[PDB]
């Protein structure tokens, strides 16, 4: 079939009609980014020659090619720790949560670490770790930071976010009640703080519900972490290919160096060895080049991840789709094998009504404009209200300012303004 | 059949006609000793960078 | 250790900021009689924030900090003659 | 070591180039790495054999060099793009991106040149003495719930004040500081106090 690009939507545009939400929801979404890859290393002489003296001596004819290949792989391996360090190790202190988890109704128990386990990971982190899942001079170097250490950095960032807001990311961690922290985050998206307090129970309940949905999504859908699985699969495939190439003859009587050596005298053995060297060296060079390109891709991802940690977790972003869809309020990191998972909490308007509007109201010849909000009408009376949440107020001189008169503004409404 | 390595007793079963085995990389994994018909595993001798 | 067999460094059960990385949580440094030691690295000092449902901390003073950030922009514009290099 | 990033770029290119030069000494199976030793001694039917193997080796070495430079060039370009972005957002304006223009709250930045690079001096504001104050989300006066327009409500243990969030500066709470919405029965943790009307 021909694919659809989506449903159609004809917006009821007119020169005097505005739609304003009267309710909202809280959404929590998941974003997954790769940070690092396995720090592999390949011995440029052992791969090609094993323990053969004759082969090793023939390789001297190629000068520095052998060492260049090891230098390149070493550089990649080092960079992999640099990438991890930049994404997670950006908190000056390891912060801890209080023994009493009173956050005004907001339940963070699924993202906070579990003290009963051998590795202090959160419930969500255990799900992430459970879901993501030859000797010829080939080795693997361990990462500098261990999974437990990553969990501790993640925990510190989370503890900071919960108890001191974004303050800890600029200076000292300064405690604030959680509900007040949310109030600031609401003012930060253009919604007056009284909206939070008057709906605190609702907001906390929607938040808690969203987290439960995340647990189910991750538990049931393995494909959810496909980006991290993809990095693993590509490196595994590249490495298996490098190994399989050792079986190619490349014109030789045998792919096995020992079969050549055990049967032929040097004047002939060298011919067969030389062609195997050429083939194996080319195969190894191909491998290294591909790893350099792949390494660059991962680094770019790591740089993005580090940026998001700084702008989504340690503050409140104004970039439109940067920290999830909807208006951003806050984010929480979780660790994952070779990567980071962000839970982005956003505000989404969710019930709009059709109101009549006007750019201004003229009273006794004076043109009055709102300081904040817009003028609306229910068909009988005019009110002024904040843009992102319907909350009508009587239009007074404390709501509007005056500039110009009835003859300048196009579409100005004839009404009165109350002076207290 | 030659090589360099460390031999240990295996815990796997060969069919009565099989003489040696191989791994995923198609290299020698194990052999049947010709005098005592027992199966030995071949482990590469340890190595690493310094 | 998990990173290999380390010979000549003295292992201690203290915790310090990482200097020369080894791997798998282990770093090494030269210190106090001065010798090479091995240790588990510290991730930083701990900080228990005095969180409560009615307490706020507010700064009464500030400082001005100036920091330096360094970025590469370019590299030497080299050129190699594909025939002369090979054949002279 | 302060400028190690720029020194690193220089060192890597120098090393790559020196490697390209050293490769000219490899024989690659030839009787001599020197093209002139081959030419001055062998007749063409034989000289060509020796020359052909040197060409293969030298050509492969050069191809390796170029590939590495293309990859390295991309890395530098990415850095340059970041530097250009910072000039635009840190020097030619005041950034809201949290760690983009240094740590702390950004005020302004000044560029300085450097060999093959740029150095930015980032000037930031850092809060530096906090004190413990009692707080509340709202104050209810005569049944009306009052919220600050800006700042927070604080208490020193006997009196409530309203102050800006980033710098302690207590003020008497008045009707010009707060707005009213709702009443004493809705806000959790609302404080019993009065608001002054000038
Ligand atoms: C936060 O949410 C968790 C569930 O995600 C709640 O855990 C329950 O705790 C009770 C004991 O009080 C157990 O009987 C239930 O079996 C637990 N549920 C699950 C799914 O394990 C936790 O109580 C909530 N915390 C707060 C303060 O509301
Ligand atoms: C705003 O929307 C929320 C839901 O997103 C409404 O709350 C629900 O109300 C129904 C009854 O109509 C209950 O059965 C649900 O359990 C409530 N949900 C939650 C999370 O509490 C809320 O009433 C709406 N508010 C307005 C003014 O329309
Ligand atoms: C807008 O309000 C004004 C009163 O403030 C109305 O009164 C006058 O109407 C006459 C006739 O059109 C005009 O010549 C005067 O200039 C108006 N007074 C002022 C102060 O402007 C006016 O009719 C109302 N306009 C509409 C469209 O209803
Ligand atoms: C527009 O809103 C006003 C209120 O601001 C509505 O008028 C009120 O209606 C109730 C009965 O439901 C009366 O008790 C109030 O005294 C009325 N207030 C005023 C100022 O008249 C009005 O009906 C709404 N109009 C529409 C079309 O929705
Ligand atoms: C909060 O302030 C009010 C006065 O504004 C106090 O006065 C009344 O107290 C009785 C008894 O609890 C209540 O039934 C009335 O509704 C209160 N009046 C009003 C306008 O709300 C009240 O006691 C104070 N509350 C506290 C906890 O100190
Ligand atoms: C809270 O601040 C008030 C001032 O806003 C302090 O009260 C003043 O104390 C001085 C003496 O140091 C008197 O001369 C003033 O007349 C007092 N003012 C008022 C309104 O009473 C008060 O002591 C401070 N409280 C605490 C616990 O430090
Ligand atoms: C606004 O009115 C149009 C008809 O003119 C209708 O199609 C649309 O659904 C209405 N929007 C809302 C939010 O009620
Ligand atoms: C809005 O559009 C209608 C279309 O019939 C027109 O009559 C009216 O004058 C317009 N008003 C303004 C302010 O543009
Ligand atoms: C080989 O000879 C030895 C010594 O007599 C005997 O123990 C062994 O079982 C024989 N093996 C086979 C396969 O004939
Ligand atoms: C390890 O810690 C104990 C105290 O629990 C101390 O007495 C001992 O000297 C320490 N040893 C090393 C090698 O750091
Ligand atoms: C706030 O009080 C706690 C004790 O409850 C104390 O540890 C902390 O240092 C105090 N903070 C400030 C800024 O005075
Ligand atoms: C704050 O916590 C204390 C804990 O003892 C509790 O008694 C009090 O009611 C709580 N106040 C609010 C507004 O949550």
């Amino acid at each position: 079939y021909t694919m659809s690009l989506g449903a159609e939507n004809s917006v009821a545009y007119s020169n005097n009609s505005i739609a304003i939400p009267t309710n909202f929801t809280i959404s929590v979404t998941t974003e997954i980014l790769p940070v690092s890859m396995t720090k592999t290393s390949v011995d440029c002489t052992m791969y090609i020659c094993g323990d053969s003296t004759e082969c090793s001596n023939l390789l001297l004819q190629y000068g520095s090619f052998c060492t260049q290949l090891n230098r390149a792989l070493t550089g990649i391996a080092v960079e992999q720790d640099k990438n991890t360090q930049e994404v997670f190790a950006q908190v000056k202190q390891i912060y801890k949560t209080p023994p009493i988890k009173d956050f005004g109704g907001f339940n963070f128990s699924q993202i906070l670490p579990d003290p009963s386990k051998p590795s202090k990971r959160s419930f969500i982190e255990d799900l992430l770790f459970n879901k993501v899942t030859k000797f010829n001079g080939l080795t693997v170097l361990p990462p500098l930071l261990t999974d437990e250490m990553i969990a501790q950095y993640t925990s510190a960032l989370l503890a900071g976010t919960i108890t001191s807001g974004w303050t800890f990311g600029a200076g000292a961690a300064l405690q604030i009640p959680f509900a007040m922290q949310m109030a600031y985050r609401f003012n930060g998206i253009g919604v007056t703080q009284n909206v939070l307090y008057e709906n605190q129970k609702l907001i906390a309940n929607q938040f808690n519900s969203a987290i439960g949905k995340i647990q189910d999504s991750l538990s049931s859908t393995a494909s959810a972490l496909g980006k991290l699985q993809d990095v693993v699969n590509q490196n595994a495939q590249a490495l298996n290919t490098l190994v399989k190439q050792l079986s190619s003859n490349f014109g030789a009587i045998s792919s096995v160096l020992n079969d050549i050596l055990s049967r032929l005298d040097p004047p002939e053995a060298e011919v067969q060895i030389d062609r195997l060297i050429t083939g194996r060296l080319q195969s190894l060079q191909t491998y290294v080049t591909q790893q350099l390109i792949r390494a660059a891709e991962i680094r770019a991802s790591a740089n993005l991840a580090a940026t998001k940690m700084s702008e989504c977790v340690l503050g409140q972003s104004k970039r439109v789709d940067f920290c999830g869809k909807g208006y951003h309020l806050m984010s929480f990191p979780q660790s994952a094998p070779h990567g980071v998972v962000f839970l982005h909490v956003t505000y989404v308007p969710a019930q709009e009504k059709n109101f009549t509007t006007a750019p201004a109201i003229c009273h006794d010849g004076k043109a009055h404009f709102p300081r904040e909000g817009v003028f609306v009408s229910n068909g009988t009376h005019w009110f002024v209200t904040q843009r992102n949440f319907y909350e009508p107020q009587i239009i007074t001189t404390d709501n509007t300012f005056v500039s110009g008169n009835c003859d300048v503004v196009i579409g100005i409404v004839n009404n009165t303004v109350y002076d207290p | 059949l030659t090589g360099t390595g460390v031999l240990t007793e295996s815990n796997k079963k060969f069919l009565p006609f099989q003489q040696f085995g191989r791994d995923i990389a198609d290299t020698t994994d194990a052999v049947r000793d010709p005098q005592t018909l027992e199966i030995l595993d071949i482990t590469p001798c340890s190595f690493g960078g310094v | 250790t998990r990173a290999g067999c380390l010979i000549g460094a003295e292992h201690v059960n203290n915790s310090y900021e990482c200097d020369i990385p080894i791997g798998a949580g282990i770093c090494a440094s030269y210190q106090t009689s001065q010798s090479i030691i091995a240790y588990t690295m510290s991730l930083g000092a701990e900080n228990s924030v005095a969180y409560s449902n009615n307490s706020i901390a507010i700064p009464t003073n500030f400082t001005i900090s100036v920091t330096t950030e360094i970025l590469p922009v370019s590299m030497t514009k080299t050129s190699v003659d594909c025939t002369m290099y090979i054949c002279g």
